[PDB]
């Protein structure tokens, strides 16, 4: 999961 | 928005859809390509080919079962094209390339004829 | 194999199956979530999910045009993942997690589940 | 494209  | 991003969740997506595709699930056209049969979503061959996303957004169109494609299409381009749509890798090889290129034009999938240019022009 | 890949295929394949959506060109289900309705793409929700892979595979579910989830899911929740599966991209905040979570569990969607857990145990 |  990342910040997009 | 303030929303987290599963990096593999598109490419998983697509796994699933090739399986399913393996496996006959679903699938609701058949591509006819001369004397060869291929089986696929509509929804997957809509998303990958402007000529699919014409066709299928077709008011008539929409609801066959089977399409025919022109006489000049090579079912083995189709089939190259067809593993591209539903895994992102394209068999490019100097054998084909030529009928890749063809099937690509009239599957309006600008990427694919790009890169066929591409690696055309470095052979010449 | 000697195949090329273009990387962005899959997030542009996602992207387009999520303008189908939101057209509502060839969904071919809604799904009931108590008073409200949420039409979608078979094939892409059991990509995406444990509970529609062995839905839609049953041999008589697989031809239901609508699917009545359990009473306890909550709508909003239900909303967030469907977009998750048409995007990659997860709407969780401290008022939805709860919410999130558990129908991440009920539609088995294991890497949502895994960041739920994750965030809930960071605030304790 | 990029070499798999
Ligand atoms: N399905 C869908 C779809 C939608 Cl909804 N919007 C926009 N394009 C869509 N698909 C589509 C249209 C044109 C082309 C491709 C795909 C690849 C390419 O080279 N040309
Ligand atoms: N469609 C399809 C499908 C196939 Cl063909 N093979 C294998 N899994 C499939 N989908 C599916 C099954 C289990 C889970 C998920 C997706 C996400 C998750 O957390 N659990
Ligand atoms: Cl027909
Ligand atoms: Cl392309
Ligand atoms: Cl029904
Ligand atoms: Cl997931």
């Amino acid at each position: 999961w990342v910040i997009p | 928005d303030s929303c987290i991003q599963f990096t593999r969740h598109a490419s998983d997506v697509l796994l699933n859809l090739n399986r399913l595709r393996s496996r006959d699930i679903l699938t609701d056209v058949v591509i006819v390509v001369s004397r060869e049969q291929f089986r696929a979503h509509k929804t997957v061959l809509m998303a990958c080919s402007g000529l699919f996303y014409s066709i299928f957004t077709d008011q008539l169109k929409c609801n066959l079962s089977v399409i025919n494609l022109d006489p000049e299409i090579n079912p083995e381009g189709f089939c190259i094209l067809l593993d591209f749509m539903y895994t992102s890798r394209l068999n490019l090889r100097e054998g084909n390339i030529m009928a890749v290129m063809a099937t690509a034009m009239y599957l309006q999938m600008e990427h694919v004829v790009d890169t066929c240019r591409k690696f055309i022009k470095a052979s010449e």
